[PDB]
């Protein structure tokens, strides 16, 4: 039983585990938005 | 005849362009992702 | 309460995570069809100009369409470039997403181990009284 | 990363798709690494 | 044999671990090359 931890950490993990995921997110969607924004004028530009 | 060549080499371009996007990908690469069904992607395909 | 509590975060995070990696794919698939018809233009301007080449000769000449062509060329290779650059980023961001949603499913699982023990114990406790 | 690479060079244009020993180690690869991971499965339950 | 009963737990125990060792560092070889012969014959193709 050499593994042990304390109180505080377990919630700090489990803040950490939600902004991470919410911070990633947000950058998905920035990066799909931008993208559909230039297929738009890349479109555009050929035609 | 010259047109028949050409097609010829415009399709050598394209599978020499889709074959170095192939071999760019290593192990820890991270455009990889997961395409499930080998079976469908494989396709009758003639010989070398 | 407090672990339940965090469970119940854990699994509105997990499936807010499974849709937007969905989405993603749905996006990185329009930008590939977007990619292949732009591919379809090139060959396009490509043929037509090597086509017009054929002038006989004193008419060969340097007219203005020719220098449209060359420029339109130039442009949808840049196109091309910038395309397979926002498509290798988008890739980029699926992965780290279905990353953190792995890591969220085992935190999940080890989260449900930990409920299922402390409600043993609680059914446990009951012939004290 | 062989699903990938199965994936990508199944969009080969026209003739130039072909039924090559490229496709045989990607496909071998592919069953290969599901043997393996099937074992690793099976000695996860033993563990546990 | 209570006391016989522990030990001979504990010696499944640890040959379990001996043949999951052998088994991970087998499995994480044959992929490592058959992934190197995999890279090699897509250069092959490219160089034809």
């Amino acid at each position: 039983p050499s593994r042990r931890f304390q109180l505080p950490d377990w919630h700090t993990n489990s803040y950490l585990l939600s902004t991470n995921a919410q911070l990633q997110r947000d950058a998905s969607h920035q990066i799909r938005q931008e993208a559909r924004v230039l297929r738009n004028e890349t479109n555009n530009q050929t035609i | 005849h010259k047109e028949t060549c050409e097609m010829d080499w415009s399709d050598k371009m394209e599978a020499y362009n889709i074959d170095e996007t192939c071999g760019r990908h290593h192990s820890q690469s991270t455009e990889v992702q997961a395409h499930p069904y080998s079976t469908t992607f494989q396709e009758s395909a003639s010989t070398p | 309460r407090e672990m339940e509590k965090v469970y119940s975060e854990l699994k509105w995070q997990e499936k807010n995570t499974l849709e937007e990696i969905a989405e993603l794919q749905e996006d990185i698939r329009h930008l590939e069809e977007d990619l292949r018809t732009k591919l379809l233009s090139l060959k396009l301007s490509h043929t037509r100009l090597e086509a017009r080449t054929y002038r006989p000769n004193v008419e060969l000449c340097r007219d203005q369409a020719q220098y449209g062509l060359t420029d339109e060329v130039h442009q949808l290779e840049a196109t091309i470039a910038a395309l397979k650059q926002k498509l290798a980023q988008a890739q980029d961001a699926l992965d780290a997403l279905c990353k953190h949603l792995a890591r969220l499913q085992a935190d999940i699982a080890c989260k449900a181990n930990s409920m299922l023990l402390d409600t043993k114990c609680m059914d446990t406790r009951r012939k004290l009284t | 990363v062989a699903q990938t690479r199965l994936y990508l060079r199944s969009h080969r244009p026209n003739m130039e798709l072909c039924r090559d020993a490229a496709q045989f180690r990607l496909l071998s690869e592919v069953e290969e690494l599901n043997m393996s991971l099937t074992a690793l499965r099976e000695k996860l339950l033993e563990a546990e | 044999a209570r006391y016989h009963q522990a030990f001979a737990d504990r010696d499944q125990s640890e040959r379990q671990r001996h043949e999951s060792q052998q088994l991970a560092t087998e499995t994480q070889a044959l992929a490592q090359r058959t992934q190197q012969d995999s890279t090699r014959t897509v250069g092959e193709r490219l160089q034809d």
